[PDB]
């Protein structure tokens, strides 16, 4: 009783079909040729579900209210790819300092991608891990993946070039 | 986890030569929902 529940999306509903072409629109090629991520230029989706959590849709709320005025009143709200191993831990009791990335480029925090497929990189851990549990391959076609679609308050972001 | 840069809330990673989008870095859990959880295949290039 974590309070998530997860309502499954109808192919017909347009709210599946916007979710789908983000994710299908923002695949790149990656320098590391497919290394971490694997090799594909696009996806077969087989579910896309909505996380509903009323506490924690009213913990991200909250923040999202704080730096909002701590900004003329603009949160800087995007949608953002997450890919983890932890997405189970992370639907059920929120983003927390066990998601952040401590050896990341731009510092200990958690990181999300305008592109799904660096988000796919992270999926099965950092730099593609071991790749899928059950074949130990990281360009695996047969394994099911998840990635996390994320509302993120970015409020007044510091520019790294 | 680190701070957000004094008078940040968040970092942007902008993207050499590239075709790349950004990457973005938040200090605060709370300042993530994860609205959709999508399951998937990587398909094989034909
Ligand atoms: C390389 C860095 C600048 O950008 C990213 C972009 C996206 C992600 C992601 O979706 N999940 C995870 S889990 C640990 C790190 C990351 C990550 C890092
Ligand atoms: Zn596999």
């Amino acid at each position: 009783g974590s309070g998530t529940i997860l309502i499954d999306l109808s192919p017909d509903d347009k709210e599946f079909q916007s979710v789908e072409e983000e994710m299908q629109s923002t695949v790149r090629e990656h320098r590391d040729g497919g290394h971490a991520g694997g090799i594909f230029n696009r996806y077969n989706i087989l579910k896309i579900q909505k996380v509903c959590n009323k506490k924690l849709w009213e913990r991200y709320t909250h923040r999202r209210k704080e730096v909002s005025e701590e900004n003329h009143n603009h949160a800087n709200e995007r949608m953002l790819f997450h890919g983890s191993p932890f997405v189970n831990a992370i639907i059920h009791k929120g983003f927390d300092e066990r998601h952040a990335y401590i050896g990341g480029m731009f510092g200990a925090g958690i990181y999300f991608a305008e592109n799904s497929s660096k988000s796919n990189q992270y999926v099965y851990g950092i730099g593609g891990g071991t790749g899928c549990p059950v074949h130990k391959d990281r360009s695996c076609y047969i394994c099911h993946r998840q990635l996390l679609f994320c509302r993120v308050t970015l409020g007044k972001s510091f520019l790294q070039f | 986890m680190a701070h957000s840069p004094p008078g940040h809330h968040s970092v942007t990673g902008r993207p050499v030569n590239g075709l790349a989008l950004a990457e973005y870095v938040i200090y605060r859990g709370e300042q993530a929902y994860p609205e959709y959880l999508i399951t998937y295949q990587i398909m094989r290039p034909e």
